[PDB]
């Protein structure tokens, strides 16, 4: 809850996703553990790319935010709403087992 | 199992006593000299709920007496109405 | 339940066992009312009549006494003219209790079922017309409900409207059984406990049947024996 | 005598509550939604 | 994608959860009859899981 | 709204029968309340 | 009132404990005394309640008396009866007692009865048989209404909910000396039964926490919770069904 | 508040069964609970409402 | 205790008198009255 400071949140949510929509698409690296490689003119070597997926890993999951929101809503409200036939103690209380009885109680026919 | 929003809550946003009486109770359960001690404890309470209950009962009694008395007079109108 | 039901100390239930309980003997009553019809030949101490009539007497549960009333009544089915535990059973403390269910007027079905197990009860009519005749308030409270219970829930032509200017067609469910018992009362021939009582009760009825013309074709075996 | 025959549709709803009114309405929805497939077998 | 912004006014995921221990459970019936019928059947239960009892002293420690 | 495989004296329309007649009742029950 | 009674949100008449040793309180049984006087006594008064009602211009005024106590007859149903004006449903009850004494349903053939000389004439009608219901329609149409002057040329329910009020006072008394009674009795049985129900309902208590607003928009609850093993064990099983 | 839960049963239920255990060990006083329902001045006036109506009655 | 127990002694003795007398008034008003009834319904 709280809407005032749910706002706070999804602004600074906003404000990285369009900090990392500003980077270029050409972004390479540089280790300092190529020279044992001896790389060439033209050798493409595989270091090149190890900043570039960590930034689109970023940038796309924090779109797809409210995607697993929709998972974690279909999958909280399937394994609790029940709550009362896998939990053991829950179910062996007095309480549930007895109202688990009493919705099964057939009606009784007159005459 | 990912942590994407998680920091963003952390940016934005920053008993014993009854144990030690179950404890107690467990040692009241190995020692049966202590289970007189702890009965004998519960009957002065249960002779202390017996004086709580009839000073209740007295007072029921009393109070049905005035609701009753509401239908006494309502009764002695009958002795005038079917009459007439 | 007989050592709670009437309160007996042998067997003291204990207070923290009382919902495990509650709940087994609703279900107990529910069994005993489907095969209460299987022990129609209902014997004179009968152990489920003798506890039943003990439990009656302490239920506040309109559930509860509907079952009991229900399993009383199919228990005396095909019971006996003479000598069976209705004729004696009866403690008149349980008897002024179920004709005392008749002046529940915002209840309907305890109406019914009040109405149903003296209709059991009244079928041999010799040791029973004579018994639910007996008292002063049993033999008195007949002869102001039951008047009454013919014109029950029915559309009667009204008369402020006539005085204050300046027909139903039909009857009731309560009021099927209402003639239905009434008749068989009017049956309890050589003047015994009925017909007198169905005597005093004519000049009530006649002006109930003017204001509904479905009280002309019911009350017809009453309306022989007037 | 063996006959492998298919059951009959239980209604057994989702959300399990206690009282008797939330199930009324999803029980008669029932009662169309299978006397309906079952007069058509007729 | 279909995928919303996840700077949408639904960023809430906890609304309509109603847990099973928060369910209402049925309890006793108590009737009223009339003004001067003391002696009707005060109550009724037909599946209740508790007692008119405790239910009243539920009623007595919360009224 | 689940089904079951089964073993029954009973073929597969007289089950279905005893449905109809099982479930005509409950209409009657139901609708009438 | 209803044909059901009514449901109330109060307690009604709440019960008396009986495992109660009456020696000591030794009022229980002259309290009943009370109840089932006052239940007498209100079998009475509501037996009571039910059994005591068991150019030349014209002169045209419509007056203030005109009631409909006092209503006119039409001169037909006027000699059947005998009277001039009396009311309308001493005029059902005199017409139905008329065909009564003359013995005219059957001797439907109750409702159809035998049409007389005067009961054809009251009506109009011819026929030898004819409902019960219709001959007592014509009444509402053969009564017409008297003519103008022409002249030409609790505190109970409060009192009960204090009694329900304070008898549940008296079944928490009741319960509370009998627990510690029965621990007199049984300290072991009981106790013994308390450190597994109290752990039990504690146990019953605590499941209910996993389920808040910030409690599951954080990841402390699928990442690294097998130790909890409640959840992210059932996407084998939500996944096998289609639940996602 | 008019109705209860499977959460509102287990916390009546729990808070009942440790109050008396808390009366063997007697950590807790609960002498307000006792004296206001006994209240011996109301129980003399209860009986001088009890005395009275002998008198009145007579 | 002792101030409970002086107003639990001496009350059951004022309990059981009063409705005792209450059953002496209560059913002499009856005994006149359902004979009052009956002069009534001749």
């Amino acid at each position: 809850g709280d809407p005032d400071t749910e706002i706070r949140i999804s602004a600074r949510i906003s404000n990285r996703i369009n900090e990392l929509e500003r980077l270029p698409a050409n972004l390479g690296t540089y280790s300092l553990d190529d020279c044992l490689e001896f790389i060439t003119k033209d050798d493409l070597s595989s270091r090149m790319d190890t900043f570039k997926i960590k930034a689109l890993v970023e940038l796309k999951s924090l779109k797809l935010l409210t995607k697993q929101k929709s998972i974690r809503q279909k999958l909280i409200n399937n394994v609790a709403s029940q709550a009362h036939h896998n939990i053991p103690y829950l179910r062996d209380s007095p309480f549930t087992a007895a109202a688990q009885r009493s919705v099964q109680i057939r009606s009784k026919v007159i005459v | 199992s990912l942590p994407i929003e998680d920091n963003y809550i952390r940016e934005v946003v920053g008993s014993k006593l009854m144990e030690c009486v179950n404890d107690a109770v467990q040692t009241l359960l190995q020692g049966d000299d202590k289970l007189g001690k702890v009965s004998d404890k519960s009957r002065e309470i249960s002779e202390k709920y017996i004086e709580e209950s009839q000073a209740i009962i007295q007072e029921l009694v009393k109070l049905t007496m005035e609701k009753l008395e509401s239908k006494f007079t309502k009764l002695c109108d009958l002795e005038t109405q079917l009459e007439m | 339940f007989q050592c709670v039901a009437t309160g007996d100390n042998k067997w003291q239930l204990y207070e923290g066992n009382a919902t495990f309980f509650n709940e087994l003997t609703h279900y107990t009553l529910d069994l005993m009312e489907a095969i209460s019809s299987y022990i129609a030949p209902a014997m004179k101490d009968d152990h489920y009549f003798q506890t039943l009539v003990s439990i009656l007497n302490y239920t506040k549960d309109r559930y509860m006494v509907i079952s009991i009333l229900r399993s009383l009544s199919r228990l005396l089915v095909r019971s006996k003219a003479n000598e069976e535990s209705a004729a004696d059973n009866l403690d008149h403390k349980t008897l002024s209790l179920i004709v005392s269910f008749l002046l529940l007027e915002c209840d309907s079905e305890l109406i019914i079922a009040s109405l149903d197990f003296l209709y059991q009860y009244i079928l041999p009519g010799s040791q029973r017309i004579t018994e639910l005749f007996k008292s002063k308030e049993c033999s008195l409270i007949l002869e102001a409900t039951l008047p009454n219970l013919l014109s029950y829930n029915i559309a009667t032509p009204d008369y402020h409207l006539l005085q204050k200017h300046k027909f139903p067609q039909e009857l009731s469910d309560v009021s099927k059984v209402a003639c239905t018992f009434l008749c068989l009362l009017s049956n309890d021939t050589d003047d015994g406990a009925g017909s007198a009582f169905c005597q005093r009760i004519r000049p009530l009825v006649l002006h109930k049947l003017a204001d509904i013309p479905p009280l002309t074709l019911a009350l017809s075996e009453y309306m022989e024996n007037t | 005598p063996l006959n492998w025959v298919q059951g009959p549709a239980i209604f057994h709803m989702l959300t399990s509550p206690y009282t008797q009114d939330e199930i009324i309405n999803h029980e008669m929805n029932f009662l169309k939604g299978r006397l309906l497939e079952l007069q058509e077998i007729t | 994608s279909n995928i919303p912004d996840p700077t949408l006014p639904p960023t809430e995921m906890m609304t309509r959860f109603l847990h099973p221990n928060w369910y209402a459970l049925p309890t006793t019936v108590w009737l009223k009859y009339g003004n001067y019928n003391s002696w009707a059947p005060s109550f009724n239960e037909n599946g209740t899981v508790v007692d008119s009892t405790t239910r009243g002293l539920i009623w007595l420690e919360r009224i | 709204a689940v089904f079951d495989l089964m073993t029954s004296p009973f073929t597969q329309e007289e089950v279905l029968i005893k449905e109809i007649d099982f479930l005509k009742n409950k209409l009657l029950d139901l609708q009438s309340l | 009132t209803q044909t059901n009674p009514v449901p109330v949100t109060y307690p009604t008449d709440a019960y008396i404990p009986t495992y109660l040793p009456d020696d000591k309180v030794s009022n229980l049984a002259d309290l009943k005394k009370l109840i089932e006087m006052d239940s007498r006594l209100d079998l009475y008064l509501t037996r009571r309640r039910l059994d005591t009602s068991i150019l030349r211009c014209s002169i045209t005024i419509q007056l203030r008396g005109v009631d409909g106590g006092k209503v006119q007859y039409s001169p037909n149903l006027a000699t059947l009866i005998g009277m001039q004006t009396g009311s309308v449903n001493d005029a059902v009850y005199s017409i139905y007692k008329y065909i009564l004494i003359n013995n005219l349903f059957v001797t439907p053939e109750l409702g159809e009865v035998k049409l007389d000389s005067l009961l054809q004439k009251v009506l109009d009608t011819n026929a030898a048989h004819l409902p019960l219901m219709n001959v007592v329609q014509t009444v509402n149409k053969l009564v017409s209404p008297l003519p103008p002057i022409i002249l030409d040329y609790a505190e109970d329910t409060a009192k009960l909910r204090e009694i329900t009020k304070l008898a549940l006072q008296l079944n928490s008394s009741a319960q509370k000396y009998q627990f510690f009674h029965e621990l007199s009795l049984h300290p072991r049985e009981t106790l013994t039964h308390y450190l597994w129900s109290s752990k039990q309902n504690e146990l019953v208590l605590q499941g209910d926490q996993y389920f808040n607003e910030d409690a599951a928009r954080t990841s402390d609850i699928y990442s690294n919770n097998n130790n909890d093993r409640s959840l992210m064990g059932n996407i084998s099983l939500l996944y096998s069904q289609g639940r996602l | 508040y008019n109705n209860v839960t499977l959460k509102n049963l287990t916390a009546f239920q729990l808070l009942s069964q440790r109050e008396n255990i808390c009366e063997l060990l007697n950590l807790v006083e609960s002498t307000e609970r006792h004296n206001s329902i006994i209240n011996p001045e109301r129980q003399r006036m209860s009986l001088e409402e009890m005395k009275k109506m002998l008198d009145a009655l007579k």
